DNA sequence: GGTTGGTGTGGTTGG
């Protein structure tokens, strides 16, 4: 289903204020 | 949550508050994993050393929330529990091994912009995300500091997963494969931790492969909160997934 | 206030 995809973020193509910090940690 | 910040609206739509019927009080966090199932820490429900032993009728859940104590008219949804399942090998005597419980809602909850389930990891997602130095995110309405206080809205902090030998060396309490630890090292120059009242809430990670949020951990225990050289301990969701699947399949 | 603060031509929502 669409588990894990937030109506007000991923579904609207909007990023929250700190998720980039998580993405960066994988670098 | 210590040294975190206020959540944005809808940032954590799987966040669940566990609430005692009377006296009315916030007990714990929890997370929504389908329209009918909510995951939490077992110690939120059963902890004999503190005289806690709640069943279904003692409790309700509140889903969709942002304010800690205000009833958010037309946004939040309240569910009674049909049944509670605590992991049969939950060890409250010693180290909270297997600190995990499932609560089945009496009726499915309707999803909204504020209410939406998180994913559980499969073997591959867990192998690739659950690595030392990768960051996940913890959320809760628990204490802002060790007491030895309460936020007015949901708090969020991002924290790196810590190497198992560093976790093990930080405490005398016996660490198992059913736990992992997260938090900055003393010298790392950032801070943050979960705290009392945050138990049951999710440690989540955003997959860089499919853009979905996965719940990797449950806030479980710590010694103090945000101390230098200590780390927060989290129930390892993927390791207990055979039990989660067994209960949802059977019930 | 209220299943609920402090302010709303509401807000993450009426009157
Ligand atoms: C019930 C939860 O709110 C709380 C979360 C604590 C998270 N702390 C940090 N720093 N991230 N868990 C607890 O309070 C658990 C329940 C029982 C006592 N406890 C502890 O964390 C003790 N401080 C340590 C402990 C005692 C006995 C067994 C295991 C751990
Ligand atoms: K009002
Ligand atoms: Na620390």
């Amino acid at each position: 289903a669409d588990c894990g995809l937030r109506p007000l973020f991923e579904k609207k193509s909007l990023e929250d204020k700190t998720e980039r910090e998580l993405l960066e940690s994988y670098i | 949550i210590v040294e975190g910040s206020d959540a944005e609206i809808g940032m954590s739509p799987w966040q669940v508050m566990l609430f005692r019927k009377s006296p009315q009080e916030l007990l714990c966090g929890a997370s929504l994993i389908s329209d009918r199932w909510v995951l939490t820490a077992a110690h939120c429900l059963l902890y004999p050393p503190w005289d806690k032993n709640f069943t279904e009728n003692d409790l309700l859940v509140r889903i969709g929330k942002h304010s800690r104590t205000r009833y958010e008219r037309n946004i939040e949804k309240i569910s009674m529990l049909e049944k509670i399942y605590i992991h049969p090998r939950y060890n409250w005597r010693e180290n909270l091994d297997r600190d995990i419980a499932l609560m089945k809602l009496k009726k499915p909850v309707a999803f909204s912009d504020y209410i939406h389930p998180v994913c559980l990891p499969d073997r591959e997602t867990a192998a690739s995300l659950l690595q030392a130095g990768y960051k996940g995110r913890v959320t809760g309405w628990g204490n802002l500091k060790e007491t030895w206080g309460q936020p007015s809205v949901l708090q969020v902090v991002n924290l790196p997963i810590v190497e198992r030998p560093v976790c093990k060396d930080s405490t005398r309490i016996r660490i198992t494969d059913n736990m992992f630890c997260a938090g900055y090292k003393p010298d790392e120059g950032k801070r943050g931790d979960a705290c009392e009242g945050d138990s049951g809430g999710p440690f989540v990670m955003k997959s860089p492969f499919n853009n979905r949020w996965y719940q990797m951990g449950i806030v479980s225990w710590g010694e103090g909160c945000d101390r230098d050289g200590k780390y927060g301990f989290y129930t390892h969701v993927f390791r207990l997934k055979k039990w989660i699947q067994k209960v949802i399949d059977q019930f």
